[PDB]
């Protein structure tokens, strides 16, 4: 047969880091 | 005989993305009507001699969100007159979506409920301390369930949703939450 | 024949923004 | 048949809080 649909979308990413400190 | 809309790539995009509406009757029509609400104008219309008409928003703005309706007509109908409206479709555009909350619900194991205001999203529950998240659930409700367990429970949490698939509108991250 | 099962999921997001400064 | 390929990527992480003040 045909080959399969494509997989769902891959794991969401690793959360942003925090800012530098403010001026 | 009611026509369907629907949205694709989604019904939540980002402003510069291409959006295309296709409306859909049973049988084919003259004529396809893109409604929003209690306008007696459509705003665009296609004539098409077809049982499908698409509608092609070429790089949305925040002015082309809304509620859409569709709605046909043929030749012979009189002045004013067309089918059946379709279901809506709400179509956002937004850069971001809405903060969303997140709270501890009382029942040991502990569960903690990561809330927005919107349907059809995929939650994401970070621990602060690791990178890749703990947890994630794509739900209907505008809201998802996390079980900790017991031990693993004390830390510091913090969540955010974002659409299914590509292309993505992310929320911020809720404000931590102290277990 | 059917097709065949759905590919495996795609590769994690990637990190989030790194935040603003300060005020 | 043989499987499909592979999905299309996540999303990102959420962006970053903003830094500590001056």
């Amino acid at each position: 047969g045909p080959p399969g649909p494509p997989g769902p979308p891959g794991p969401p990413g690793p959360a942003g880091f925090p800012g530098p400190p403010g001026p | 005989p009611k026509p369907w809309l629907g949205a694709q790539p989604a019904t939540v995009v980002t402003p510069g993305v291409n959006v295309t509406l296709r409306c859909r009757a049973p049988q084919p029509a003259w004529r396809f009507g893109l409604f929003k609400p209690g306008e007696i104008a459509p705003l665009l219309f296609r004539d098409v001699s077809s049982e499908l008409a698409e509608f092609f928003l070429e790089e949305v703005t925040p002015a082309q969100g809304g509620i859409y309706r569709c709605c046909y007509r043929r030749p012979d109908w009189g002045p004013g007159v067309w089918s059946q409206p379709s279901d809506v479709l709400e179509l956002l555009v937004t850069e971001e979506l809405p903060r969303p909350s997140l709270v501890a619900l009382p029942g040991a194991n502990v569960s903690l409920r990561c809330a927005g205001r919107l349907r059809n999203m995929s939650f994401v529950l970070y621990r602060e301390g690791v990178a890749a998240p703990l947890q994630y659930r794509h739900s209907a409700q505008p809201w998802a369930d996390f079980t900790l367990l017991g031990a693993r429970a004390p830390g510091t949490y913090s969540c955010y949703y974002h659409t299914p698939s590509a292309p993505y509108v992310l929320s911020q991250r809720s404000e931590v939450l102290v277990i």
